[PDB]
DNA sequence: GTAGCGCGCGATGTCGAGTCA
DNA sequence: TGACTCGACATCGCGCGCTAC
């Protein structure tokens, strides 16, 4: 239940400061990460966790 | 017809999640970009201190009403003088964060283009300029308040793709008709009344304290093509995330809920695992006074009033709509009535869902993990059926470990409850070839129909250990 | 508020796929 | 393997939401 870290930031980046260009990323995202889906499903809140500690700053 | 495979409906769902989650969490990090201390700072000396006045009123104990008053005069204040402080008021490109289809997504998918990334600075330096769509616009107008110092959250509307949208063509018939409602708006605190104050200062140029309706949900079937009220989400100077839709929402429970992730259980409890991981602060006084209002708002909507908005409905149901498995709770009755719209004289036995009991025959009782005791029928399809009332948990008997089981040498269990006390469940395709192979004293587990199905075994707890490590060596069989 | 008026909106039915027992 | 479900699209008549007083 896992993705790279150059995912994850551009991820942060996208969600942050323009989301109306999310829907591309996320089709290719998750063309790339299978497992994402179900992760998605019974763990939302690490995914979502993980979107905001890209702060270790 | 235009109809899709059960696979893309489950997809349809999944991305609706993906979508929301990303959407909420947008909000999160734009809501703290709005606390940037270097920006509220400059925003600060934009309040004069006759109207700064007007937004912290002295505790007037005599008639609390004045120092609302005070507050929606400095509320509107505020709301002018952002009207001149934003100089450019851009178009959104494209569609904005209203609400997408399918086609257009999958299209948007497919072209890759460029896109100009745009940063927490770049926020910043245009709210101080005063450049940006209405979003930005609103935004900075609560950055400008929070900087005043006066508690003021940032609502967003989210408009996820719509997961209840079925069609495989998916094609609208305006601009104009987008723009009508926000997408971003504003709430402030009065603390003299206790309730939230609406305030949207760039698209309807109002101020409204909700009561039962609010001039910010949209209206007419064109205007809500692009904006369908969904998940209106709050956050606070503190990092609160709150689900507001309840003040929104004239019929919550029952218009829509059908259009949200939360009308089963797992999207429920799915829904609050986001809230909670957005909501980084505990519980407040007025967290509570909150909840009272939409508790009451909650048991103010009341029957709808039409056929379509009570399939499926919460609370309520049609008599009707009663199963046949179904029947009223003696000793109630009809708890209200539908005038049917377009009927003449028309009119529908409504029954409050608390006061229908769903019956089940002995065996899909046992299938629930309950016996009766000695009962009555309470109707018959040819096959006696139950209340739950008349039932009773099946506790199943417990040194060595052997387990009294079926006539088949099997364990029935269908739920947790039917597992002896002293007993475990493991299951597992071969926990039999295991079991078998070291000896002991298991059962097998029967756990649902295919038609019996044995997907595992029952053992005494103390043996578990021994099984799980011989499973684990299966190879070696 | 009222009459004159065109059609938008909700009730009813069917069609195909799917779900529970 | 069968009752019961879910959303689209058709059909259709009401009276709803316009002006224009």
């Amino acid at each position: 239940a896992g993705l790279t870290v150059e995912d994850l930031l551009s991820l942060r980046q996208v969600v942050s400061g323009n989301p109306e260009a999310l829907a591309p990323l996320l089709e290719n995202i998750s063309a790339r990460y299978p497992q994402l889906r179900e992760h998605i499903m019974a763990n939302p809140e690490v995914f979502v966790s993980m979107l905001l500690e890209a702060v270790g700053d | 017809r235009n109809c899709s495979s059960n696979e893309e409906r489950k997809r349809r769902k999944y991305f609706h999640m993906l979508y929301l989650v990303c959407l909420m969490v947008h909000g999160f990090i734009r809501n703290e970009w709005i606390n940037s201390k270097r920006l509220s700072r400059k925003l600060s000396n934009l309040v004069p201190e006759k109207v700064f006045e007007l937004l912290h009123p002295q505790k007037d104990e005599e008639l609390p009403l004045r120092s609302t008053r005070k507050l929606l005069d400095g509320l509107k204040k505020c709301m002018e003088l952002w009207q001149k402080h934003w100089k450019i008021t851009k178009k959104y490109d494209n569609e904005g964060l209203y609400m997408r289809t399918w086609k257009e997504i999958e299209m948007s998918a497919n072209n890759k283009r460029k896109f100009k990334t745009l940063k927490r600075s770049d926020f910043l330096r245009a709210v101080s300029k005063g450049h940006g769509d209405p979003d930005i616009s609103v935004q900075g107008f609560v950055a400008m308040l929070r900087a005043c110092n006066v508690n003021a959250r940032l609502i967003m509307s989210c408009q996820p793709p719509d997961f209840t949208n079925m069609k495989i063509d998916t094609s609208l018939n305006a601009y104009k008709d987008m723009v009508k409602y926000p997408i971003f708006w504003c709430e402030v605190w009065d603390k003299f009344s206790k309730k939230w104050i609406t305030v949207d200062p760039v698209n309807l140029k109002t101020i409204e304290q909700v009561r039962l309706h609010s001039k910010l949900a949209p209206k007419g079937v064109a205007c809500c093509e692009r904006n369908m009220l969904r998940y209106v989400i709050a956050y606070d100077r503190k990092y609160g995330c709150r689900d507001v839709t309840r003040r929104y929402a004239q019929w919550m429970n029952s218009k829509v809920r059908k259009r949200r992730i939360t009308k089963d259980d797992f999207g429920e409890k799915w829904f609050r695992k986001v809230i909670t991981a957005l909501h980084h602060r505990k519980r407040t006084k007025i967290d509570d006074y909150e909840d009272q209002y939409f508790f009451r708002r909650d048991e103010s909507e009341g029957i709808p009033d039409s056929v379509q908005d009570l399939k499926n409905h919460p609370y309520y149901v049609l008599e009707q709509d009663i199963k046949q498995t179904q029947i009223v709770k003696p000793g109630c009755k009809e708890c209200g009535y539908l005038k049917v719209h377009g009927k003449v004289g028309k009119v529908l036995k409504v029954y409050a869902k608390r006061d229908i009991a769903d019956l089940k025959s002995a065996r899909q009782w046992y299938m629930n993990g309950r016996i009766l005791k000695g009962s009555r029928c309470k109707k018959v399809i040819a096959e006696r059926l139950y209340s739950f009332e008349d039932t009773e948990l099946y506790i199943p008997p417990l040194a060595s470990g052997e387990i009294t089981k079926n006539t088949f040498g099997n364990i029935e269990v269908f739920a947790p409850t039917m597992i002896p006390g002293n007993c475990c469940l493991v299951e597992n395709p071969v926990a039999i070839k295991a079991a078998r192979f070291l000896g002991v004293e298991f059962a097998p587990a029967v756990t649902s129909f295919k038609k019996p199905v044995l997907s595992g075994i029952v053992v005494a707890k103390w043996l578990r250990e021994a099984i799980e490590t011989a499973i684990d060596g299966i190879e070696f069989i």
